[PDB]
């Protein structure tokens, strides 16, 4: 389905995406707030706004 | 081109190898996108072998960081050249002129 | 040992898309970054924007 | 009120041109002139070259014996073709040439419906005597700009493999940018007028250019009034 | 979308077993247990679990 790009998956896509807690975290970090949370959105980029 | 430069742009260009020079400037005459043969004159001319210069052009092939070597031809047939002259210029480089 | 073997080549077009690196020849570094129109940017008396 | 409207058309040539609009209001040649600025810079309907089968291609990457660039790089002025259709959905162009001589756009298989309003755009060059080149252009319209990139993958199950898939550039438009200044009727306080300098290659009428534009606007607001 | 759940976190003050609840919770909306009540809308049933924490009826 993933394989060819199914409309099906574009709505699912939407579902799990748009309300997922994920964790920001930057590897090199030496201090416990530089890895934080947000909320990915479906955005028409090649980059993290 | 850069519009700005110190003089040691066309020491560049001109002088990296990127172009096919001549040894001893003649009437371009059998120029190709593989090979450019000339036709030399006498008065730069070494009695041996005639007269045909041959020279290998660097048109497109591969590189280190996956690169593709560029040659862009600069001279247009019928025309003598010397010895120093350019027929086809490298990568970032117009008629003459260093333009990373 | 090396009897058949074969050697081939497979070149691609690259154009700039937004995240490589352009500069200058003095010190001042630089990556390309979001997409922009053409005439949204302030043109002068020779009309060139 | 005095309904929007626009005078004569200040053409000054046939491929550029910059419409004058009169009865504009207060705003309007801000309000149409960026309404209508964005889509004159993007979308419209376009000629460019899809796929082209040359016949000394073992590669597009390659020194056809008589061209200054590659095969494919012939292909890459191929890609701003000032081609103007009349009607079809896609044609083939063909170009033969043997012969001392700049491969111009002169020398392509004139048809009725391809009309090019630039005919000394030389492609590539044929400067070896006895040596020669023959492909077939096909050209389609579309509008934006559609790369063969994105249309690669699928490879399209070529038999001829000499199909070589390059780069739809829709855009006959380069130039679009609009002034303001004080316009008079007859019968009002104030008005405004707009001067959009639009600039086309050679392929769609000035009219018909804000003629198409003005029209996918309608159809973009198709769906928008329904509440 | 939610853009704070401090609620949850003052109805439920563990903010640890808070997540071992939601997690036999989710068990159940997913192998046999019992449907979620409230009508979701496209979010996963991890998020289910939130609201009905800030509701505070299956805790």
């Amino acid at each position: 389905m993933v394989e060819r790009e199914e409309a099906v998956v574009w709505d699912i896509l939407d579902e799990v995406i748009r309300e997922h807690p994920v964790l920001l975290n930057r590897a090199p970090t030496l201090h416990r707030l530089g890895i934080q949370a947000f909320e990915p959105v479906l955005i028409e980029g090649k980059a993290i706004q | 081109k850069p519009l700005v430069g110190t003089g040691m742009e066309r020491a560049v260009a001109v002088d990296s190898g990127v172009t096919a020079v001549a040894k001893r400037g003649g009437v371009v005459q059998y120029v190709d996108a593989s090979r450019i043969v000339i036709k030399v004159n006498e008065d730069e001319m070494y009695p041996g072998e005639a007269g045909i210069d041959i020279y290998n052009l660097t048109k497109y092939t591969r590189s280190n960081q996956n690169t593709c070597i560029n040659q862009m031809p600069c001279v247009s047939l019928g025309e003598p050249v010397e010895r120093g002259d350019v027929l086809a210029d490298g990568p970032s480089t117009d008629l003459g002129e260093l333009a990373l | 040992g090396v009897l058949k073997i074969v050697k081939v080549y497979l070149a691609v077009k690259r154009r700039i898309q937004p995240g490589d690196k352009m500069a200058g020849r003095h010190g001042n570094k630089g990556v390309i970054s979001k997409i922009n129109p053409i005439e949204d940017m302030p043109y002068d008396e020779n009309g060139t924007p | 009120f005095l309904k929007p409207r626009l005078v004569d058309i200040e053409q000054v040539s046939s491929t550029h041109a910059k419409v004058t609009l009169e009865p504009l209001e207060r705003g309007f040649g801000h309000t149409l002139g960026n309404a209508l600025r964005r889509i004159l810079l993007s979308s419209m309907p376009g000629c460019a070259v899809t796929e082209v089968e040359i016949d000394g291609v073992l590669h597009e990457y390659s020194t056809k014996e008589g061209v200054q660039e590659d095969i494919l790089e012939i292909l890459l002025n191929l890609k701003g073709l000032a081609v103007r259709v009349q009607g079809k959905d896609e044609v083939i162009l063909t170009l033969n040439k043997s012969g001392i001589g700049p491969v111009t756009a002169a020398d392509i298989t004139h048809d009725g419906d391809v009309e090019i309003v630039k005919p000394q755009h030389v492609i590539c060059h044929l400067t070896d005597e006895n040596a020669s080149i023959s492909m077939r252009i096909k050209v389609q319209r579309g509008r934006g700009y559609v790369p063969a990139s994105t249309r690669i993958h699928s490879e399209e199950d070529e038999r001829p493999i000499g199909r070589l898939l390059v780069d739809a550039c829709y855009s006959p438009v380069e130039r679009i940018a609009y002034n303001v200044e004080a316009a008079r009727v007859e019968q009002r306080t104030d008005l405004d007028k707009l001067v959009i300098e639009m600039e086309t290659n050679g392929t769609i009428d000035p009219e018909e250019a804000i003629r198409r534009a003005a029209t996918i606007l309608a159809e973009q607001l198709e769906a928008f009034v329904d509440l | 979308a939610r853009v704070t759940v401090q609620d949850a976190v003052e109805k439920i003050g563990n903010r640890f077993d808070l997540v071992l609840v939601a997690a036999r919770r989710a068990r159940q909306m997913q192998v046999g247990g019992k449907d979620p009540l409230v009508p979701e809308e496209n979010d996963k049933t991890t998020v289910i679990a939130l609201r009905e924490i800030e509701e505070g009826l299956i805790n």
